């Protein structure tokens, strides 16, 4: 799952299986924020039966 | 605007009171440019998210946004001066970020 | 120490110098070049606000002018904290190893 | 929407000579009220008719 | 013709070991005015672009 | 020139992940690695006692 | 109604329904607040632009 | 252009000789008595449109 924490900063990080710990903080951040942003929607009624 | 600020705020030290909740995450020392880039990757997403193509924050995101204010004022020609500052509102994407 | 005029172990600057330090923020009035480059703007700017000195401009330009340089006066550029913190370290570095 | 300032008909003392904004503060300044008059920008264009 | 290479090359060497880059794409993106088709200009901004 | 330095003085910026222990860590060692010091110490004893 | 009826002076007359309607959402009230920071915000990039 | 660059004589009428420059004396009263008052007018709807 490196791939997640290596999207902000990481533009100098050669091996595709690193990433520079230093920039973690700031891809946590990120990944919260749309991780909020992706559940704006308001929940719909749509029907029951019993 | 308050979302930026918010998250700016977390990796860089900046004049408005806010909680810290991620300081066990190791972080570098941030500079201008590593806050205008994450500004920018801020400003993104969030034009992103709401199908925005026009331009948003970027009259903010020019050079440092750590130390970001809104104010105006107007001087008269004896010098008296008129400032206004309006008092920010509140925020329901800082404040669920804030939670999360 | 090859030095003459001076004592052996030191260097001479025409530059105040600092301790390196990246979360400087931009608009550091302490940092001289930074004070220099604010002072000279606002200089402009008390020169041209009365249009005293500037006959035969149809147009009053004071606004734009004052704009311009207020754009110039507050330009976050990160050259004066170069200059004042980590210039005078690489040439320390290099001095002892030239040739000269 | 509109933006106005007052209209002084001859009063030379009241008229408006700048109008500015801010996007920021200084080095150790945390009161907008206090970091405003030096870190203003100032706006306006003339307009020919 | 003896002194100028020292002084080049030592320039050259600053250029090449410093973090500092020289953009003048923020100079251009402050200032953000274009004011095309203007036989006469006579702004501050334009001028001082040029 | 003038206009060279203003332009350098007012177009300054860092790179944004900028760690200035791993940077003057790489600059340094070529640098030191291809140093000429005493070469010169040794050629400085000559001309003295020339 | 009441908005758009004050806004055209008189001029204009509109009329809303009078019955138990279905609560439908029509989200378009904001603070004066947030008004006055975009409009300073739109003044901030026009500044010396005609 | 300024109102730096307002002539004393305009503000103090008395100034303009009657005898001397009676045209000049008779075009500033006029400026001074009958130029246009500024006023107001209400408008909008606060209530909705902030």
């Amino acid at each position: 799952n490196i791939h997640l924490f290596k999207q902000l900063l990481n533009t100098e990080t050669l091996s595709v299986r690193g990433a520079n710990p230093l920039m973690f903080r700031a891809n946590v951040l990120h990944m919260l924020l749309e991780f909020v942003l992706d559940n704006l929607y308001l929940n719909r009624h749509t029907g029951f039966s019993q | 605007v308050q979302t930026l600020v918010t998250l700016v705020a977390q990796i860089s030290e900046t004049q408005y009171p806010v909680d810290r909740y991620l300081d066990w995450i190791p972080s570098l020392r941030a500079s201008a440019a590593t806050a205008a880039t994450f500004a920018e990757w801020v400003n993104t997403s969030m034009k992103t998210a709401f199908d925005l193509s026009d331009m948003l924050l970027e009259p903010l995101l020019s050079g440092d946004p750590r130390m970001t204010q809104l104010a105006i004022q107007y001087q008269q020609y004896n010098g008296r001066t008129f400032n206004i500052i309006p008092e920010m509102p509140g925020s329901v994407i800082a404040d669920c970020v804030q939670l999360t | 120490s090859a030095n003459l005029f001076t004592p052996p172990e030191v260097l001479l600057l025409p530059i105040d110098h600092q301790p390196a330090n990246v979360t400087t923020p931009t608009l550091d009035f302490t940092n001289e070049l930074t004070n220099w480059r604010a002072r000279v703007c606002e200089l402009m700017k008390n020169l041209v606000d009365n249009q005293r000195y500037q006959p035969g401009w149809t147009q009053s330009l004071v606004s734009s002018m004052r704009g311009t340089l207020d754009k110039l006066k507050l330009i976050k550029s990160m050259t004066p904290m170069y200059l004042q913190q980590l210039a005078p370290v690489e040439l320390a570095v290099i001095a002892p190893m030239l040739p000269f | 929407p509109p933006f106005q300032v007052p209209y002084v008909r001859l009063d030379r003392d009241r008229v408006p000579t700048m109008v500015g904004v801010t996007r920021q503060s200084r080095d150790t300044i945390t009161q907008p009220a206090l970091s405003l008059s030096t870190t203003n920008t100032t706006v306006g264009v003339p307009l020919a008719l | 013709t003896v002194i100028q290479p020292v002084l080049q090359d030592i320039s050259v060497l600053l250029q090449r070991i410093s973090p500092l880059q020289i953009d003048p794409t923020i100079i251009s993106n402050t200032m953000s005015t274009v004011s095309e088709s203007t036989t006469q200009t006579l702004s501050p901004a334009s001028s001082i672009l040029g | 020139d003038a206009r060279a330095i203003t332009v350098a003085l007012l177009s300054g910026k860092y790179p944004p992940d900028l760690v200035t222990n791993v940077w003057y860590a790489d600059a340094i060692y070529p640098m030191y690695a291809d140093t000429e010091v005493f070469s010169n110490l040794q050629r400085d004893m000559i001309t003295c006692e020339a | 109604e009441w908005a758009l009826t004050e806004c055209a002076q008189g001029y204009v007359t509109v009329t809303s329904p009078y019955a138990p309607s279905v609560n439908r959402l029509m989200p378009y009230r904001i603070s004066n607040a947030e008004r006055q920071i975009s409009q300073i915000i739109r003044i901030m990039n026009i500044g010396n632009n005609a | 252009s300024t109102p730096h660059t307002w002539p004393r004589c305009f503000m103090n009428i008395q100034l303009i000789s009657p005898i001397d420059a009676p045209i000049l004396r008779q075009w500033a009263e006029i400026i001074h008595r009958y130029w246009p008052n500024p006023s107001q007018i209400r408008y909008g709807a606060p209530n909705v449109f902030g």
